[PDB]
RNA sequence: ACGGAAGGGCACCACCAGGAGUGGAGCCUGCGGCUUAAUUUGACUCAACACGGGGAAACUCACCAGGUCCAGACACAAUAAGGAUUGACAGAUUGAGAGCUCUUUCUUGAUUUUGUGGGUGGUGGUGCAUGGCCGUUCUUAGUUGGUGGAGUGAUUUGUCUGCUUAAUUGCGAUAACGAACGAGACCUUAACCUACUAAAUAGUGGUGCUAGCAUUUGCUGGUUAUCCACUUCUUAGAGGGACUAUCGGUUUCAAGCCGAUGGAAGUUUGAGGCAAUAACAGGUCUGUGAUGCCCUUAGACGUUCUGGGCCGCACGCGCGCUACACUGACGGAGCCAGCGAGUCUAACCUUGGCCGAGAGGUCUUGGUAAUCUUGUGAAACUCCGUCGUGCUGGGGAUAGAGCAUUGUAAUUAUUGCUCUUCAACGAGGAAUUCCUAGUAAGCGCAAGUCAUCAGCUUGCGUUGAUUACGUCCCUGCCCUUUGUACACACC
């Protein structure tokens, strides 16, 4: 099952709060972002955080998210 | 005045793949540091040398086997050089662990 | 060992963690019969040592 | 010689087997910490982690010779192959080794067990490690034998950060009354790390930014 | 044990010279690697020796190190009859 | 903590829907039983019984019939340099060319003998004294602490009705808030890379050189270096790559889950390695020179030598192997893998040439190995025949005879070969195991063991289905609620 971690879902909170003058709907530059910004000491975890990031951050353009 | 061309041949060999290609690629890149002529190393098919067992000491329980396993990476340079410079190459870039061997030989 | 003693232990073992350091700190900067035995028995191989005559008929 | 190489790795694997084996016999209480073996030219090199160098000297250089000699006669080696080096290890309360040897040491001279593993960890964390745990399973002045763990601080269990940075070790104590086994357990710090990953995949650090003071109309700079 | 006292001075004088014995855990093997002994006198001459404590005795992996002690120096001073300040290696070798 | 009390879940060591079977047969093999001079022993529901890596001719070896040796350190004492003690030719004796013992009488020299204390060895006992190790609970999801709330307190909330995941995995509710161990991360392997670095120990293209057939240019090979070039395939270093992406269904429009598309790959990507706290009198003193205690220690329970035995056979049980044939046996012929491993103070992997029906012999050879065995030319399998449903040419038990190989030794027959003998078994009662995709099952290898011996196991590739994608009915286990006079905790 792809429920995501603690830890992603906890960093990718911490991401969204303090870049959004950045980022965008777009996997790619965010993970490339998060390789910019965030010391991930994997690529697989970074891809998880990076992508659930992604998707926080599609589904803040269409209204609030709690947290 | 000594000097002069020996088709050389070096075969590193190890278990450690960090120093391993550290002195490798050492030896390739400090070689060529001064023109010689060479074919870079040559990587051999990683050997696992496995080993499979009871984990138990006596007989009891659920047959539950392990496998251990040691890995040999095994490498090739091939320099042409004279005397000196190999006997230099040799003599230094020593590594504890990474085993080194000079061959000469063409037959 | 038991409870109702255990803050002694600790205090004790404390010390004995602090003794230690002590000592690792005292260690930080703290404070011929030649002759051999070949050549022993070779300086000494001068003879006058031995005897053997016989073998009869 | 002549050997093929798979059989020269696992020989000489075994030759350090043997080799640590009989050192930690040898060297027991002279905080003995482990060795190292190095193929070179002309020698081999045989190198001794202690904490008590001035012993494994002896009366100028006799024990060590001893040594050299036995390691020496005993693999068929040609007088001169073979060297030998006496060398202070670098915080022992960072070696699992060293500190088994010391708490076995402690309860072979009849100290309180809770006094001495409280004791060891204590030093052992001091000595600034991450965390730390000793184990004791056996019999102590009862008879039906029994168990103790005494851990401090921060340690993790699974994965391969087992092998990056946690430190285990078995020591069998044996007494009047029957024996006992000491396991420790060190964890050092992943910070320090000096040489391989400084610290845990767990971690995921986020670099604070900056009070930006925006606004400001346009405007043009010239150099 | 009962063995002729040549063998015994082969013994005894060897270890006299190197400090260090070494022997595995297997009699019955003719003929000691150097000295020119059954193995099995050698290893018991050397049991005689440490358990009067002139010697120390290791094992691990069925190899018996023997350590000659200073006391042993004494006695095995007296038993080769050099004079004091005799031999054993107790000089730094040549340099080395 | 427990219930022979209630409500929930999870799971092919649970069903469902199916598959291949086992259970019946022959043999192989372990366990019991019996037998026995001995038939050494641990283990008996899952979690004992193809388990102790346990495939025993000696050895192994612990058992039985017998024979040597001390390898009884050390201390005191006693004997005694008129000799403390050792050895032995032949004979008698013994399985034995054991001077074990005795006949006889040379020898040896203080190394031994006797005695006491004290030691030691022991696959002798105790896993109900221990260490360590292992198995089980567990195909599990649980443990804790800081500030805060409740309680005099032990303690409680956090750690929760629901929902959602493989997950104390999340979302959400909310006197809790923000964490740490464990899960996840991570590591290993199979998958992608005409992108980087390369290579006669890997391979390709061209050219030399050369054979065959066509001949019009061509098609199909040879040539461990004749040169030149390359890196698609092969190899292994650094990287990149997936984050369930994009869209859309569905649900508290939350976590997520479903479907299409794209993609090397979308079931934790597939499979493993690790893996917290706690428990069991689970197993191991027959792995250890790991060990407490007890027992034994010279007519030995030490050790070694000879021979036998663990294989003994009215019978019960478990893992298996081969089969009942026609989707087959046979005989030709086609012809294809991947994991491995191989000889220094040695005889290991062995091509090739001869000899033999065969097994095998013999003469050489390469290889310490990507280089040689070896493209491991494996088997199911494909193709053309022969047989034609008949205990048949399916099936190969039992058994007689002959040749070889391993080995000091093969009889109770190690293995291999050839001729003959031609059993039971016509799909198997009640019961019962395993399994959801390159998986099941069918097929053969290599490795362990190994002088010789796989009907075993660990891995490996080859051929390649059917049926779910669900549930709580059988079972097993988790979780709350509840009771308790248990807490050494329903043994």
């Amino acid at each position: 099952g792809r429920v995501r971690t603690k830890t992603v879902k906890r960093a990718s909170k911490a991401l969204i709060e303090r870049y959004y003058p950045k980022l965008t709907l777009d996997f790619q530059t965010n993970k490339r972002l998060c390789d910019e910004i965030a010391t991930i000491q994997s690529k697989r975890l970074r891809n998880k955080i990076a992508g659930y990031t992604t998707h926080l951050m599609k589904r803040i353009q269409k209204g609030p998210v709690r947290g | 005045q000594q000097q002069q061309i020996i088709k050389i041949r070096i075969t590193l060999t190890s278990t450690k793949v960090k120093q391993l290609e550290n002195v490798s690629s050492n030896i390739v890149k400090n070689a060529e540091q001064h023109n010689l002529v060479k074919k870079g190393p040559v990587r051999l098919p990683t050997k696992v040398l496995k080993i499979s067992t009871r984990k138990t000491p006596n007989g009891e329980g659920s047959k539950t086997w392990e496998t251990y396993e040691m890995r040999i990476h095994k490498r090739y340079i091939d320099l042409e050089a004279p005397v000196q410079i190999v006997k230099r190459i040799t003599q230094i870039t020593i590594e504890p662990g990474v085993d080194v061997e000079v061959v000469v030989a063409s037959n | 060992g038991d409870d109702k003693k255990e803050l002694s232990a600790e205090k004790e073992a404390q010390a004995d963690a602090a003794a230690e350091i002590a000592e690792d700190a005292a260690e930080a900067e703290d404070a011929a019969k030649k002759v051999e035995l070949d050549a022993e028995r070779i300086e000494t191989a001068e003879k006058e040592a031995y005897v053997p005559a016989t073998k009869v008929k | 010689a002549l050997i093929s190489k798979k059989r020269k790795l696992v020989a000489d694997g075994v030759f350090y087997a043997e080799l640590n084996e009989f050192f930690t016999r040898e060297l027991a209480e002279e905080g003995y910490s482990g060795v190292e073996v190095r193929v070179t030219p002309t020698k081999t090199e045989v190198i001794i982690r202690a904490t008590r160098t001035q012993d494994v000297l002896g009366e100028n250089g006799r024990r060590i010779n001893e040594l050299t000699l036995l390691v020496q006669k005993r693999f068929k080696y040609a007088p001169g192959t073979i060297v030998l080096y006496a060398e202070r290890v670098q915080d022992r309360g960072l070696s699992a080794v060293a500190q088994a040897e010391s708490m076995k040491f402690k309860l072979l001279n009849g100290l309180a067990i809770r006094r001495a593993a409280y004791g060891v960890v204590r030093y052992v964390m001091e000595s600034g490690a991450k965390g730390c745990e000793v184990v004791v399973s056996g019999k102590l002045r009862a008879a039906r034998a029994k168990a103790m763990k005494f851990a401090d601080g921060f340690l993790i269990h699974s994965g391969q950060p087992v092998n990056d940075f946690i430190d285990t070790a078995t020591r069998h104590v044996l007494m009047r009354q029957g024996v006992l086994g000491i396991k420790v357990k060190i964890m050092r710090d992943p910070a320090k790390s000096r040489t391989g990953p400084k610290a845990l995949p767990d971690a995921v650090t986020i670099i604070e930014p900056k009070e930006e003071e925006p606004i400001l109309a346009p405007s043009v700079k010239d150099y | 044990m009962l063995m002729p006292k040549e063998d015994r001075n082969k013994i005894h004088q060897y270890l006299f010279q190197e400090g260090v014995v070494v022997a595995k855990k297997d009699f019955n093997q003719a003929k000691h690697e150097e000295i020119d002994t059954k193995n099995l006198y050698v290893i018991k001459a050397l049991q005689s020796l440490t358990s009067k404590g002139y010697v120390k005795t290791q094992f691990s992996w069925q190899y018996y190190y023997y350590t000659l002690t200073e006391e042993g120096v004494e006695y095995l001073r007296e038993y080769l009859n050099l004079p004091e300040h005799i031999v054993p290696g107790t000089y730094i070798q040549e340099r080395n």
